[PDB]
């Protein structure tokens, strides 16, 4: 299907948007945007909807749609 | 910022 647009928002109000696929693992997410911030993946919390994004959880399992947001907090 | 906006997307062995 069509890739799907998500927001990640930083605990400094920064943003980093990631297109994934409805069936995409959450975790190669996770990992991008660890690399990108320069810290250890198991450093940081991923959240939807205030939930923990599970590494193999999806899109699809979340319901999450275009344009929804993940929060990263510190673990 | 600027917008940012990442994509997530044998027989050849030698080692």
């Amino acid at each position: 299907g069509e890739y799907i647009k998500l927001k990640v928002i930083g605990q400094d109000s920064s943003e980093i948007h990631f297109k994934v696929k409805m069936t995409t693992h959450l975790k190669k997410l996770k990992e991008s945007y660890a690399q990108r911030q320069g810290v250890p993946m198991n450093s940081l919390r991923f959240l939807f909807e205030g939930q923990r994004i599970a590494d193999n959880h999806t899109p699809k399992e979340l319901g999450m749609e275009e344009e929804d947001v993940i929060e990263v907090y510190q673990e | 910022a600027e917008e940012r906006v990442v994509v997530i997307s044998n027989s050849s062995s030698r080692y």
